RNA sequence: UCGGUUUCAAGCCGAUGGAAGUUUGAGGCAAUAACAGGUCUGUGAUGCCCUUAGACGUUCUGGGCCGCACGCGCGCUACACUGACGGAGCCAGCGAGUCUAACCUUGGCCGAGAGGUCUUGGUAAUCUUGUGAAACUCCGUCGUGCUGGGGAUAGAGCAUUGUAAUUAUUGCUCUUCAACGAGGAAUUCCUAGUAAGCGCAAGUCAUCAGCUUGCGUUGAUUACGUCCCUGCCCUUUGUACACACC
């Protein structure tokens, strides 16, 4: 798993070969020892093998030696240090460390910036390991879809975390001070706040977008004050999102809005006066 | 100014700046430790 | 502790024999417990 | 009151009878007997009492066992109660009858968890 | 059993000792609902008033609701033993009581602030934790 | 044994008979070639730091290991009416148990209970013990109402183990009755005396489980298929990219 601590061990140095051992193993499968003295643009054995030996150490890279094919293999650690290291380069990440959210595809730990303002991290294992080309790839092109997805939902007014970086496979987002409708107890007003709920869904099938899996769990609530009680309702729902075109749409949006109702119904004991939307209405509005 | 440091001068490869905003509030039983006091006037905004 | 390698840990207190597993494992052909099944 | 009787009838009361008015716990806790050590420490206590200035404070004193009942015999007495690091100046009361000493001696500080921003930098740094 | 027709005679919502009793309930888990008495102090409180449990609740007269408010105050008068009881043995008067519903709470406070007043690790931990999971 | 299938060759598969016929089904034993894997309190004028006011040694108190916005996981108890409560029926197996000590304990008295007290059998296929276990059976109360489901949290008392129970060991009595109306993405385990439901015993054990391993009690649904994914292989084949060209 992840020891983000250990990169701080690495010099420039090391972080230029672990960088060739990048270049070169998209480039061929598995990189000869020949070819990250030649593609480092080192200068001899010494800062190079010196490098390597750290990498190995640190399990950043494995040392395959099959009948006389020297190679190296960049393990997910290094990918998540690479990633890492460009954030650090481009002035978004400076510390790291608390896990919240344990996904299958996603891990999400707590980080910080330059500034010292909270925010979180998002890298994306598929499979958690067996690394072929396809398991780093598709994590790299799950994140870059996530990324995207949530840059349309920022910029279209959605209160959806703000996506602030898509690091390969790994993303930097907002912090919200927020809870879920699991640890939520009571609202002042809940009919307002089922009304924005609707309202979302709505806007959402009027975008082209149906987020299949609507449940407590997913639907974050930020508190603005403590004196005036501010609400906001961040959702996380992406890969589960389905389009407005898909031959099985509508129950998907309609499981949403029971679900909307049938927990506004159960924990806070407040039904619905007018009709629920139906999908038909939100096919017309995109 | 290295006076205005709360840690060592590293801040480029360091820690954050912490911020340690002191609410020190006296109490006033005769004798006690420091530990004590520290449980008797800790607020919460 | 175990009364043959100076191990506080793994520990067989019961009957009184007090070997750690380990030992005890091995010095189990001479104190009578054979495999059977 | 601390059965219903007067403050200086249970004051000036042995420790037998106050065995006799109290909860199971410490009936059991002085049926089954007590150290030799506190002998000592009790009379320290009242040394300190009987040298005391009028109508003020008598003088402080330092304990470590935090699991003797408060017998009131030692009431209105100072006493600088061991935590594991430091010394509690607390003054005995009619009210703390019955009680072990450790209950009026924290054994720690609280966990502060309402601080995100030192927990904003108390993170691991990655550089 | 016994298949008795009453033509009215029992009320629906009654009220004993300042509280609330619904009449539809079984005597005993009516008398449960108030604070200070159980489904097992309820049992024991209407054997000792002579009352007919099977009987439900709209079927009881004021002369059983003055005996079982006689025996809220008389329990150890009516022989329910002093182990029957909440507020047994007491510091304060070195008596038995069995308290009731508004006063449950009041000798609560009086705990928490014996032990405030006295400052025990009980008191410090409760107050301190009302005042910061509140805040 | 009979019949399919196979060069009608070693075998496979179905049926029948059989205590038992997937190899009736589980696991230990080698030689082999790979191990900087653990320590021996093994040894040799062997290379290190010093050499000793260092506490790596002792002790003595009292605090810890649980401290709580939360993340993760194994679980226990639950959302009831194939159910809870109250009455009666009453059926196991695997164990274990005391000496120069106090272990497993019948029975008689006291007690609401927890427990106490006076005795006793057994070093045990002989005594506890038929371990009179629970789920379960039957006769009643409740009636779908967070209800009499659930028993969190919290109050006061009473006892036991322990030198010592406060941050509550545990047990017992009364009271408080929180969440939880079959649970999202997802995921674990299972083919017959097996899953599941149910308790008991033994290890930790001075007090305890919700820990573990066995045991018996009650006892289903669904396959007896496939390579769909998961892997594990073993073939065939092209080839190191034999580091081909951009
Ligand atoms: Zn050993």
């Amino acid at each position: 798993k992840l020891d983000t601590s250990h990169m701080r061990y690495l010099t420039t140095d090391d972080f230029r070969v672990l960088q060739a051992v990048e270049q070169g193993s998209r480039s061929h499968e598995v990189v000869p020892t020949p070819l990250i003295h030649q593609i480092s643009g080192m200068r001899s054995q010494s800062g190079t093998n010196r490098a390597i030996s750290d990498l190995a150490k640190l399990s950043l890279i494995s040392k395959m030696r099959n009948v006389k094919y020297d190679g190296y293999r960049l393990t997910y650690n290094g990918i998540d240090y690479l990633a890492l290291k460009t954030m650090l380069n481009r002035d978004t990440v400076y510390s790291v460390g608390n896990t919240i959210g344990v996904g299958k595809e996603s891990d999400i730990y707590k980080v910080s910036d330059k500034n010292g303002n909270p925010r979180v991290m998002k890298i994306h294992r598929l499979g958690r390991s067996n690394q072929g080309a396809n398991w780093m790839h598709l994590s790299r092109l799950a994140a870059n879809k996530e990324y995207q997805f949530m840059s349309m939902l920022y910029s279209k007014g959605f209160k959806v975390p703000e996506p602030f970086d898509n690091s390969r496979h790994i993303v930097v987002m907002e912090l919200i001070e927020g809870y879920p409708m699991r640890r939520l107890r009571k609202h002042k007003n809940i009919p307002k706040l089922y009304s924005d709920l609707m309202c979302f869904i709505v806007d959402l099938a009027n975008s082209g977008l149906i987020h299949c899996d609507f449940n407590e769990f997913n639907i974050m609530i930020k508190d603005k004050l403590e004196d005036e009680n501010d609400c906001g309702f961040v959702v996380i729902d992406f890969p589960q999102c389905i389009s407005i075109q898909h031959q099985d749409a509508d129950y998907y949006f309609q499981r949403d809005v029971d679900c909307i109702r049938r927990f506004f119904k159960k924990k806070l004991k407040y039904e619905p006066k007018p009709d629920s939307s139906m999908l038909d209405t939100e096919g017309f509005g995109d | 100014e290295y006076d205005g440091l709360t840690t060592a001068r590293y801040d480029d490869h360091g820690f954050l700046p912490g911020r340690e905003q002191t609410s020190k509030k006296a109490a006033v039983p005769k004798g006690t430790s420091d530990y004590q006091a520290k449980w008797y006037l800790d607020d919460v905004i | 502790q175990c009364r043959v390698c100076s191990s506080h840990t793994g520990l067989i207190r019961k009957y009184g024999l007090n070997i750690c597993r380990q030992c005890f494992r091995e010095k189990a052909n001479d104190i009578g417990f054979n495999k059977f099944r | 009151s601390y059965r219903g009787v007067d403050l200086e009838k249970l004051l000036e009361m042995s420790t037998e009878d106050f065995v006799k008015l109290a909860p199971a716990r410490v009936r059991r806790r002085f049926a089954r007997g007590m150290t030799s050590k506190p002998a000592g420490f009790m009379k320290k206590l009242r040394a300190a009492k009987l040298a005391a200035p009028e109508n003020e404070k008598p003088a402080p004193v330092r304990t470590h066992m935090r699991n003797m009942i408060i017998v009131p015999e030692m009431i209105g007495s100072v006493v600088g109660i061991y935590n594991g690091k430091a010394f509690n100046q607390v003054e005995i009361r009619p009210e703390m009858l019955g009680h072990y000493l450790g209950e009026f001696s924290i054994t720690y500080t609280p966990v502060r968890h309402g601080r995100a921003g030192a927990t904003t930098s108390r993170f691991i740094p990655l550089k | 059993s016994l298949v008795v027709q009453e033509q009215g005679s029992f009320q629906h919502i009654l009220r004993l000792l300042n509280t609330n009793v619904d009449g539809n309930i079984k005597i005993v888990y009516a008398l449960t609902t108030i604070k200070g008495v159980g489904r097992r102090y309820s049992n024991l409180v209407c054997k000792k008033a002579d009352v007919d449990l099977h009987k439900r609740a709209g079927e009881l007269t004021q002369e059983e609701l003055e005996r079982i408010v006689q025996i809220m105050q008389n329990p150890t008068h009516y022989k329910i033993p002093a182990w029957f009881l909440n507020r047994q043995n007491d510091i304060t008067d070195g008596k038995d009581y069995h308290t009731l519903a508004n006063n449950v709470e009041s000798k609560l406070r009086d705990d928490l602030e014996r032990l405030k007043k006295i400052r025990a690790h009980r008191g410090i931990r409760h107050f301190w934790g009302l005042r910061v999971r509140g805040q």
